């Protein structure tokens, strides 16, 4: 965000000035459903049509100018490396998580680009919890007040550092 | 039945409607002989003598075709920006002089993108003539941005015959066969320089004169065609086939801009050479904006498009109305075309 | 100016005597002065100018004007260009050519004449 | 007959080219009746179409043919919904019309109509030598240098209907070849083929509520209402209390008025509506009727000439777009 704006002119050079960069990312800009159209539209609040680029970038790498897939493939090609019978229901259990999921409107694109890509046949269904932020988290939280994970710990005295591979997961 | 008369720069294509080929293609070069292969008519892509295309048309209908032209409904192609009054010629003679029941004219290129099958979009046609490229929105031309070249086979094949007698093989006479190199050896780069450098000899075709002198050819492959993307070795200031495309879709809305840039549909006999599609994505995909979506199309039976274009035209029920009939002509006069043939 | 040479020519190749020859001979004043290694042009046009090949060299001399259009000017192209096709010569009106050929003989005489034994003639009789 | 059984299949139809679709299937099968399409061309022309839709609908009961006629059209004409961006016979109609307003103006070789309103707009801020032209050349210089504002404001304060224009973005400018009808593609008529200028993209608002777009979405492309027209009207205010002594005023005013009403359509500054929506004004109105004019906003008597121009037209955009639409069926049912 900070060149795609250092071009439309604003400049934020400084060390609090990127802090207003992250600010504006973390809101404003979003993910397009279709890009192309999108910025053919188009032909902190300073304003910027470089809203629907920032997160395109996680779909095509190559503005960034890195050669690999979009998340899009990324989540595909592992699935495809899953058991044809396991397939059906990771695509139907998708779940969108971690922070930079927090751009408006990743949810509607997963579900087009992969479901062109998918097979014509299975069934997509992406999940996103408005707390992906935290998710991962909470994720724990419950576990640790599970009563039965209780056992799943690692006691001093079972300590007594290979057991990390062998107690856990 | 309906007749299609493609009267092109170098040859005409006729045929029949429904078909898939030309039944006859001939050379338009006219007590009278106007052969198939046996002046020119039409300079440019606009007929500049009438008294000798009436004769095309005559070994058209009664010679080639062996059609009485009276029982036909004729379809006729015309070339973008034809002077106004060169479309009033084509009303007048072929219900004056010819007495058809009916009539229509079609720009050469929109007939093409029919034939891709789509009716939105910029076709570049070339041919032994004149080079357009022409925007079309709607199955109608943007006339404010159809651009030409003067540019096809003919001043290429003409500097083919240069730049061999210069590497030692002579051509001095009417035909001593250059074109037969032209559109058997000669092909377009991605990038003219790596080809130049390309020390090899691996780059080059030989081929046999008629008693059996083979003579080989080499570099002139690729600079032969190229004369269309950079037109100053023949002494020329126009630019080229690259950008004069995107000088059109840049003289034309932003809105509709998107469209045009992903059907860009190659035409024309100039264009069967190979590489022209790739040289193109290459120097359009540059200039572009880079969040464009692109599509060179090059039909492989790009060499009687406008003909095919045509057929499916005429096989079309719907095509029943859009005829001038003549009984519509004798009122008005020639200038029923400028109300019924948009 | 240098520049009133150079419109004298484009002005001196639109005459309606103009033939083959005189052009061939102009221009390469205007090439040898256009630009200034180029020594062989002016003479492999020259020997084809005393075997009367107009013909072949001028049409090399529109050949290396285009490729030296980087020293030279897109006018002297251009009118050079337009006025070749358009070329026919007249016994009766074709007259640099006389000259030359009347100061070639004079040229040809002091070489036989620095060809000294003249017994050849003698025994000739 | 199928024909226009086809023709009125668009997609694209609104109510403006419905009218003139379906009178040209009754001058076909009927042929008396004329009187009726008359009321048809006026109707039309003063955009009180709903009623001939009703009108022409319900003349398909009176002379009951053939019922494709009867039974077709009906279906068509409520979903027609007119859209003041994508309106296009109207412009054919409109930019033909200031023709012939213009050729009535040339039949008014007085041109004296135009000298003494000179040194009337040579108050606010060579008289008819060359004809018109010299008079649509200042008739501009009136409104654009009297002035760019500030004096019309006044009379923009006492309207309630300037406040409500829709314009917006600066889009940009596109070549067209006639100026009416903006769109730059439209099929032309090379009857009617201007040389190629470089005309403005005008952008809309509509979300400035209550905008003229939605309130007349039949005028096309009138994203404003006239501003210069205001100024029109202080040099007109003038004339008027100079000259209502004069005795022909009604006669010299509406060669005025109707002048700028053609050559606003005519080059393509403005559309009927937008400048007679803002003449039918109340305080704009009260000026000329204490003078005893009564004016006749380019309404003109023959409107036959343009009106099949445009049945036509009509006829060419449609087929041509039935075919351009099947031939995206034989394709789409090849691939």
């Amino acid at each position: 965000l900070m060149k795609i704006l250092t071009e439309r002119g604003y400049s934020f050079t400084t060390t609090a000035e990127r802090e207003i960069v992250r600010d504006i990312k973390e809101k404003l800009c979003y993910v397009a459903l279709d890009f192309e159209q999108e910025m053919a539209t188009a032909a902190v609040i300073t304003i910027g049509n470089e809203r629907f680029r920032c997160p395109e970038a996680l779909f095509q790498p190559s503005f960034l100018g890195m050669e690999s897939c979009g998340i899009h493939e990324t989540t595909f090609n592992s699935i495809m490396k899953c058991d044809v019978d396991i397939r059906k229901d990771l695509y139907a259990n998708t779940v969108l998580s971690g922070g930079t999921t927090m751009y408006p409107g990743i949810a509607d694109r997963m579900q087009k680009e992969i479901t062109a890509l998918a097979p014509s046949t299975m069934k997509i269904k992406i999940i996103a919890p408005p707390e992906r932020k935290y998710s991962v988290w909470i994720g724990g939280s419950i576990l640790a007040s599970l009563s039965t994970f209780q056992q799943m710990w690692i006691s001093k005295q079972e300590y007594d550092p290979s057991i990390v591979h062998r107690k856990c997961f | 039945a309906a007749l299609v008369i493609d009267n092109g720069s170098g040859m005409c294509k006729a045929g029949f409607a429904g078909d898939d080929a030309p039944r006859a293609v001939f050379p338009s070069i006219v007590d009278s002989y106007v052969g198939d292969e046996a002046k020119y008519p039409i300079e440019h892509g606009i007929v500049t003598n009438w008294d000798d295309m009436e004769k095309i048309w005559h070994h058209t209908f009664y010679n080639e075709l062996r059609v009485a032209p009276e029982e036909h409904p004729v379809l006729l192609t015309e070339a973008p920006l034809n002077p106004k009054a060169n479309r009033e010629k084509m009303t007048q003679i072929m219900f004056e002089t010819f007495n058809t029941p009916a009539m229509y004219v079609a720009i050469q290129a929109v007939l093409s993108l029919y034939a891709s099958g789509r009716t939105t979009g910029i076709v570049m046609d070339s041919g032994d003539g004149v080079t357009h490229t022409v925007p079309i929105y709607e199955g109608y031309a943007l006339p404010h941005a159809i651009l030409r070249l003067d540019l096809a086979g003919r001043d290429l094949t003409d500097y083919l015959m240069k730049i061999l007698t210069e590497r030692g093989y002579s051509f001095t006479t009417t035909a001593e066969i250059v074109r037969d190199i032209k559109e058997k050896l000669c092909y377009v780069a991605l990038d003219f320089e790596q080809e130049m450098a390309t020390s090899s000899s691996s780059l080059e075709k030989s081929y046999e004169l008629p008693d059996g002198q083979v003579i080989t050819i080499g570099n002139e492959r690729f600079r032969c065609p190229e004369a269309l993307f950079q037109p100053s070795f023949l002494g020329m200031e126009s630019c080229g086939i690259h950008e004069t495309t995107f000088n059109s879709i840049m003289k034309c809305d932003v809105d509709i801009r998107k469209d045009l840039y992903a059907n860009t549909v190659l035409s024309g006999g100039t264009t069967m050479y190979p590489g022209i599609a790739d040289r193109m994505q290459k120097e359009i995909t540059a200039l572009a904006p880079s969040t464009m979506k692109i599509k060179i199309i090059a039909p492989p039976e790009r060499k009687y498009s406008v003909w095919i274009g045509g057929s499916i035209l005429a096989s079309l029920s719907t095509f029943q109305q859009m005829w001038i009939s003549k009984q519509e002509y004798d009122e008005s006069g020639p200038s029923i075309v400028h109300r019924k043939c948009f | 100016s240098y520049q009133k040479i150079e419109l004298s020519i484009s002005l001196s190749l639109d005459s309606p005597k103009l033939d083959e020859s005189d052009f061939i001979l102009l221009s390469v004043k205007y090439l040898e002065k256009s630009l200034g290694e180029f020594s062989g042009f002016f003479e492999d046009i020259e020997k084809l100018y005393f075997k009367q090949n107009y013909k072949e060299a001028i049409e090399k001399i529109l050949d290396f004007c285009k490729k030296n259009e980087s020293l030279l000017s897109e006018q002297v192209v251009q009118r050079l260009a337009e006025v070749a096709p358009r070329l026919k010569s007249n016994p009766k009106d074709n007259e640099s050519r006389r000259l030359y050929e009347t100061l070639y003989a004079d040229h040809l005489e002091s070489v036989i004449k620095q060809e000294s034994d003249l017994s050849v003639f003698n025994e000739l009789r | 007959e199928l024909s226009i059984s086809l023709s009125l299949d668009s997609p694209k139809l609104d109510e403006s080219d419905f009218i003139l679709l379906s009178v040209k299937y009754l001058e076909k099968s009927l042929g008396e009746f004329s009187g009726f399409f008359e009321d048809i061309e006026k109707l039309y022309f003063k955009q009180n179409y709903k009623e001939a839709i009703e009108k022409i609908l319900d003349f398909c009961k009176k002379n009951e043919l053939s019922e494709q006629v009867v039974q077709r059209l009906a279906e068509v004409a409520p979903r027609l919904k007119s859209n003041p961006k994508d309106n296009e016979s109207r412009r054919l109609y409109e930019t033909l019309y200031a023709d012939h307003l213009e050729s009535v103006i040339k039949q008014e070789s007085d041109l004296s109509v135009f000298n003494e309103l000179r040194d009337s707009y040579n108050a606010v801020k060579t008289h008819e030598t060359e004809i018109k032209t010299l008079d649509e050349a200042k008739q501009f210089i009136l409104s654009f240098v009297m002035l760019n504002d500030n004096v019309e404001l006044p009379l923009k304060a006492q309207s309630e209907r300037y406040p409500k224009k829709d314009r917006s973005e600066e889009l940009g400018n596109t070549p067209s070849a006639n100026p009416g009808i903006m769109k730059p593609n439209s099929p032309n008529f090379t009857d009617n083929l201007v040389p190629v200028r470089d005309v403005p993209k005008i952008a809309i608002n509509e979300k400035v509520a209550g905008g003229y777009s939605k309130t007349k979405p039949t005028t096309p492309f009138v994203a404003s209402l006239s501003g210069t027209t205001y100024s029109l009207m202080v040099v007109l205010t003038d004339y008027i209390e100079k000259h209502k002594t004069d005795k022909d005023i009604e006669k010299k005013v509406n060669q005025i008025i109707n002048l700028w009403i053609s050559s606003y359509i005519k080059e393509g500054y403005h559309s009927y509506s937008e400048v007679v929506d803002v003449l039918t004004e109340p305080f704009l109105q009260s000026i000329f009727d204490k003078a005893n004019i009564k004016l006749n906003y380019g309404v003109l008597d023959d409107t036959h000439a343009e009106f099949r121009k445009a049945q036509d037209y009509v006829f060419g955009l449609t087929i041509q777009s039935a075919m351009h639409h099947e031939l995206q069926e034989r394709f789409k049912n090849k691939e």
